[PDB]
């Protein structure tokens, strides 16, 4: 599978909700239980600037991946390569350069 | 006139084209091209660029900030000249103001260098002093690139 | 099929979500395949400005379209030739302009 | 039917959406066609500002109307006199002037 | 009186219209035209213009802004003239504030030009001092279009 | 005292009204007001008015803008005067200030006019010096509609 | 019959909503008629500014009425007098003033 | 049980929201008396500023526990420990620092 | 029953909704009656700001009644003593203050 | 010592309360009364007001604004004295300022009156000069309800 | 050197703490004290503090506003001093702005007290004249709580 | 030439880099490095740095507030240099500004030691005087980090 090599601008956001199995009992009592076997999957929200030349070679390069293929990326939040899938994407074209702005759900896959 | 050496402000004159054709090829020749007369000041403008930021996450030496040139702009000139409506030059000038277009207006310097640029005119002024000469205040904006002395050379 | 000659303003916002099949249960394994050959259709945010008496012609060419007829147009985004359609567009008229907003709909017929 | 003879102050919001039925294949082919045999029409918003002693005299004009009745008017925007109906309608009352704010849409009859 | 040469700004003298028909035809002639006495100072306004956004994604040269005329509009002006309560036409200028509107005023030069406005009053004030007089100062809105002297040449 | 002819400005008075009617009918006699003295400088207020927008898609000539006159509005009036705390009229003062309340001041000019305000007071301040008079400066924001000179002629 | 004698502020929002018939299957023919005698019955959105000790006079005055009551008031708008009713309204209470909201509907009986 | 050792920022927001057991018709006469032993259970939400280096510790913190196990903190507003548990945080990545934002929800268990 | 010491800061909200009966007939005709015999029962809305010391007496206070019990308070409005139940607050906790936010609604018993 | 006329600002004196019981009351008696001494410049604070718009509908003359007073408050009081940190006053002023504490402070003037605040200290700095006495500069905010001189007369 | 009478500014050093410990302990003594040499200028930063509402609904006198100090906070310290790249005390001048860090900074006064912050570097700057020194510009914001020299006394 | 000493600005220099490889390395030679001559004046950037916020709520001394250096940034470099077109110099100072790059320039003094930046050209404008030389006045702003003068000792 290709790497993902652009970088990114500051301001990532990182948002992680694990799954839980809650029950509340009568007076406060709970039980708590993780849902699943495997860990939880980070959602990293990244954007990116590029020039005007090379906005078509990023477009192109989520294209060909659809929403359905994953590639390698390394987030420079922990620094581990992991397996991620652009499922849309948006860019705002200025006379200069072109912002994306996408989300890479993490997937073990 | 040696443009290789430093020369004084006095001798400059203002021109305005008024012609078919393209101004910037052959700037040296009066031929279709007006003259503006008796300027007491001349502010020519100042070119600009405004800045984008460059700096990532992926980089290594996070302490000191980047950045990067973005788009040019040319700024605005403005010049103070005596008031004589009866001259054909400063009728142009207020047709030039009233009917809103871009025209080229060229700078002679005393050295053998000219400076061409294209603008519209975004004010006019007056003041009246009872011991002074009544004074007319023009300011163009420039618009597009501009041609700087230094190309032909 | 007619084509479109004006010229769009800083700030074209281009939005691709392309069609994918996606099956998961909870957080459970998941697949997922395209839907189909053409998934990715681009729908093209463009703003226009002309003057007073140009917005009759503008007007009168996106009126006699319709939200069926599809035309060519070229988006400056990457300069290849698509056929698109405008299902919406509105007016907001000023002293000496008019402003034009509407959405482009890449079509395959 | 009368005339509307006020002025309408910048800023008017002319928006214009089409009816058309769409029919969406598998591929990204498609069928598309005009709902009805007439035109599209318009729904001109517009917002205008009198003295206190005139508001009385507009205010009744659009209340003589009610919501049924349709009156001529010839927007700016194209200079050709149309029908139009006033279904509702809000002023704003300061202290030298009032300012009313409608939404004139278009109707054939 | 040579409009093609540099004149001197004294002499210069303010009218207000007070007659019926159109201020801009023939506005060479004194009659139905009031004056206001002993102007200290004069500003007249600046015409001025905002600009337009002319850059395109679709031109080639993206490295410079472009831009346009749009709306322009006539400036404020504003004189200091002696406090005279007693004379007509301080009492004209003071009606002319309380009242809400628009009245044409003229501004005549040494040279044969005049200067033809259109604007409300949109200040007076009042200045004391011990050893000097008492002045009264007003600003002068103008709405629609001016009526410069390159028109009537 | 001629209206009609420049004056110093040599010779102004300040009043306070203590009594009970209306002060701008025969403001020209002393009776029922007080009077604040040794006032060192003294700023009338100008008069001012807002502007609306008038301009119109229906009308042709839309190069250029227009407006019209809208609400009017009476400026702020401060004096300094110097500090007697002994004397009536500055209790007067502080009194008039504590209890927030709208009162007619006037103002008398060495020609034979004057001017009639109402306003509440809005500022009291003071500024002490070794080698100068200690001074109570005073600024007050009127309301309503003020009574000018011009009025009575 | 009580009257209302408190002065509002400006920027009153009177909002006029007539209630009409409309008959209209997609794009097709539309009619268009009255719903009955009193159509238009207009809303009046008032602010009023008194003091801290005159706060108390116009509470009781709104609530000895309640929802039901209806008092006469001559609006600034038209100068006609009127018969309305308050059906609710908010004080937010400052240091040396009380500042009141509250909506007028005028009614027949 | 583990701790949490790290300081918050000016800002915590302390949410209570007692349960309680409330029968009201209308108007009516109504009654209420509490559901419970443990009714208030506070909701704290957090904002934490770690160096980029330290953002590992404390993600790897958050992580290990999910959204079930729960820990031991001393919140800053009364000073006595509780058991809390973090069920959803977010991070944004800046140059120089990282942002936490966090729920802590009490528990009895 | 237990009464309220602490201050309220200004900005209070007071809202009032009475309930009515209200039967809209044809021509605008329609029939208006109070729903219940008891009046209308106001509605405070309060912010308080104190030390950071005292933030838990007022807390502790607030927490021992639940959302069940009442206590009396004579509101700055109308200077005489009523019944009130706070069901739910928040507070903020900055570094030198903790500002709370709660509504006390007025009960009759 | 007249306090009907006009005095010289020389011989201002500070003082700080630093007793238990009423400040306002007999405040012409210098015990319990601390003096900070060697005072180069004093600049009181000056009262103002804010203020509420009294506008309605359903008035006749609506054409000039209407308002009225508000909310009252003093002002901040400043002053530069000698740098002395041997000197009780200033160890004092330094305690005042450490602990947020609201204190009255008296000032006295050459005629036999006095003014009396009451407010915290909201900021401390200092003046270093190669060829002048270092200075110590305070601003105090005032907080409450002021007692003029006016008052007890 | 007498701490209560006024002193000249003259004689002022300017002292960096290069040591392990605590400044605030005996800070009289220069061991383990760099220096910085040839001072120029020195202003040392104004202590400050905000303010807090304090003002209620149930209190009976609204009229006059009332406030409370709140969260204090030291300013910046700036000193300009002679640009000197081959001495040691520049060389850690720029180390600690390089290595972004808190360090204490003594300042030493002709009279034996002295003045101890602690801050971090947040400006470097320099001014080159063809007839003058060469000289460093340097700005320190502070951080923490400062010892005063009132404090020991 | 004594690091260790004070030097007079008389005599500063300025280089641009046309060369290939390390600015920083050995920018003690002049090889590689173009000359731009008859500089009138020379303002160096001014190094700076923000401020994150470091107060919490677990700690104990609340009173004061606290901070830390964030990232921190380089500042504008302006200089005024004679109008010589004919020049090597300019001609690529205007190439440099038409072509958005970022190169070094090196600064050099009186004393044995450079210094060295990294930026591009922000803006360039011209000065017209009637008794005075053209002047171009140039401003560069800084991108990265730079390479100071106490680096190499």
């Amino acid at each position: 599978m290709k790497t993902f090599r652009w970088k990114v601008k500051p301001g990532m956001d990182v948002a992680s909700v694990p799954s839980v199995r809650k029950v509340r009992f009568g007076d406060g009592y709970s039980q708590r239980a993780p849902a699943g076997l495997n860990a939880n999957l980070k959602t990293y929200s990244v954007t990116l600037s590029v020039p005007r030349e090379e906005a078509t070679v990023l477009e192109s390069f989520l294209e060909e991946h659809g929403g359905w293929k994953s590639f390698l990326w390394t987030p420079p939040y922990e620094w581990r390569q992991i397996k991620v899938t652009c499922a849309k994407w948006s860019s705002r074209v200025s006379m200069l350069r072109v912002e994306f702005s996408a989300e890479f759900e993490q997937v073990v896959n | 006139p040696n443009p290789t050496m430093p020369v004084k402000g006095a001798g400059t004159t203002l021109w305005v084209y008024k012609g078919s054709g393209d101004p910037y090829a052959n700037p040296l020749s009066d031929v279709d091209w007006s003259r503006l007369a008796k300027v007491k000041d001349l502010t020519p403008g100042e070119l600009t660029a405004e800045s984008y930021d460059d700096s990532y996450l992926d980089d290594e030496d996070a302490d000191w900030t980047a950045t990067g040139q973005g788009q040019k702009s040319a700024g605005d000139t403005s010049f103070t000249l005596a008031w004589m409506p009866g001259e054909q030059g400063q009728q142009a000038l207020l047709a030039w103001f009233n009917e809103g277009d871009t025209r080229a207006y060229k700078i002679r310097f005393p050295n053998g260098t000219v400076d061409v640029f294209r603008g519209w005119v975004s004010s006019i002024g007056k003041a009246v002093t009872a011991k002074e000469v009544i004074t007319r205040t023009v300011k163009v904006t420039n618009v597009g690139r501009p041609s700087m002395a230094e190309d032909r050379s």
